[PDB]
């Protein structure tokens, strides 16, 4: 049964561990957001034949530009995430995560995947947004972004709706397949 | 509240990572140097580059700082100081993180599938190199924790501040060691 190692990279603010947990448990954490998600697996169906399915995070190793990459080999899909009210970890997309992950697996496929798509729409977010001159990240800057990186899939989802995130992980299975 | 949970997660998950370098270490390590099995002559001998010094940074958890970080269960607040009173054994992590990319080559290189079909007769969910990016998670993950902590704690609280320096520098240090 066909084993595949997905890593989730991208700013703090993307809410990586986050989106991993509410992805596995099926629910937003709500009460306390945990800091730590530990390298998973799970057998999941995709298209009908099963699959072991790795997650790990990189929370903690945002600062660590030569610690990151030792998560990197023999990775088969890459999640790219930003945060879709972090105008600044969209940036970081093209400043930071692609280069190093090109660099160290250059034929390993990228999902893009924007998170927190429950804010976009937030008067609270979009007002602390605008007073620092910006807005957030609109579908159509996510796929330009998505073709810039060479991903296959450009993805929204919210951890906290559910909506969009089992469709992620969906997609990057299939990128594998 | 808040520093409760936090304090409950530092100590759930240090568990989990003394059992974690544990298994490591009685699965993966334990069917190099038993004699128990035959082993690819790409490694032989070379269970020092393979697990680096992960041995020494387990006993120092499973002798020393789950114990301790135990004894502040009840003082998240203080825990800061924890990590003050150890700094030196997280010294070791650096020597870890060096290595780790000359472990991963040769696993690659030169296992084949030896740790494969150790993985599959023991039925363990984590591969050998998921175990063995853990010291290099779990050394990242310390400050994340005392952030927190430092969030929901009043100023009698750089018994957080010193001990987030700490775990600062250690990663830091460690990751400016690598080449
Ligand atoms: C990774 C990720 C997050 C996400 N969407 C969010 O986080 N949404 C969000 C953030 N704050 N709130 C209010 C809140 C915060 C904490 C506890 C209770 C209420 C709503 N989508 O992906």
């Amino acid at each position: 049964m066909q084993a595949i190692k997905c890593v989730v990279v991208g700013d703090g603010a993307v809410g990586k561990t986050c989106l991993l947990i509410s992805y596995t448990t099926n629910a937003f954490p709500g009460e306390y957001i945990p800091t730590v998600f530990d390298n998973y697996s799970a057998n999941v169906m995709v298209d009908g034949k099963p699959v072991n399915l790795g997650l790990w995070d990189t929370a903690g190793q945002e600062d660590y530009d030569r610690l990151r990459p030792l998560s990197y080999p023999q990775t088969d899909v890459f999640l790219i995430c930003f945060s879709l009210v972090s105008p600044a970890s969209f940036e970081n997309v093209r400043a930071k995560w692609y280069p190093e992950v090109r660099h160290h697996c250059p034929n390993t496929p990228i999902i893009l995947v924007g998170t927190k798509l429950d804010l976009r729409d937030d008067k609270d977010t979009i007002e602390k947004l605008k007073e620092k001159k910006l807005t957030p990240i609109t579908y159509p800057q996510g796929l330009a972004m998505a073709k810039e990186i060479g991903a296959v899939k450009y993805l929204e989802c919210s951890a906290l709706t559910q909506r969009g995130l089992k469709t992620v992980f969906d997609e990057a299975i299939r990128a594998v397949l | 509240r808040k520093k409760e949970f936090i304090m409950a997660e530092l100590l759930q998950t240090e568990k989990a990572y003394v059992r974690d370098l544990h298994e490591c270490l009685e699965t993966y390590l334990w069917e190099m140097t038993s004699g128990v099995e035959e082993i690819p002559p790409g490694i032989l001998n070379k269970e020092h580059i393979i697990f680096g010094n992960i041995q020494e940074i387990y006993d120092f958890h499973n002798n020393i700082f789950l114990k301790e970080l135990e004894k502040y269960e009840q003082l998240p607040e203080d825990v800061g100081h924890c990590f003050v009173t150890w700094a030196d054994k997280f010294q070791m992590y650096v020597t870890y993180c060096k290595n780790k990319p000359d472990s991963n080559q040769l696993i690659l290189e030169h296992a084949g599938t030896f740790f494969d079909e150790i993985q599959q007769r023991h039925g363990l969910a984590n591969s050998i190199s998921s175990y063995l990016i853990k010291p290099v998670q779990r050394v990242t993950k310390y400050q994340l924790l005392l952030k927190e902590l430092l969030t929901c704690c009043e100023e009698g609280k750089g018994e957080l501040k010193d001990g987030l320096e700490v775990m600062l520098s250690v990663p830091k240090k460690a990751n400016d060691a690598m080449h």
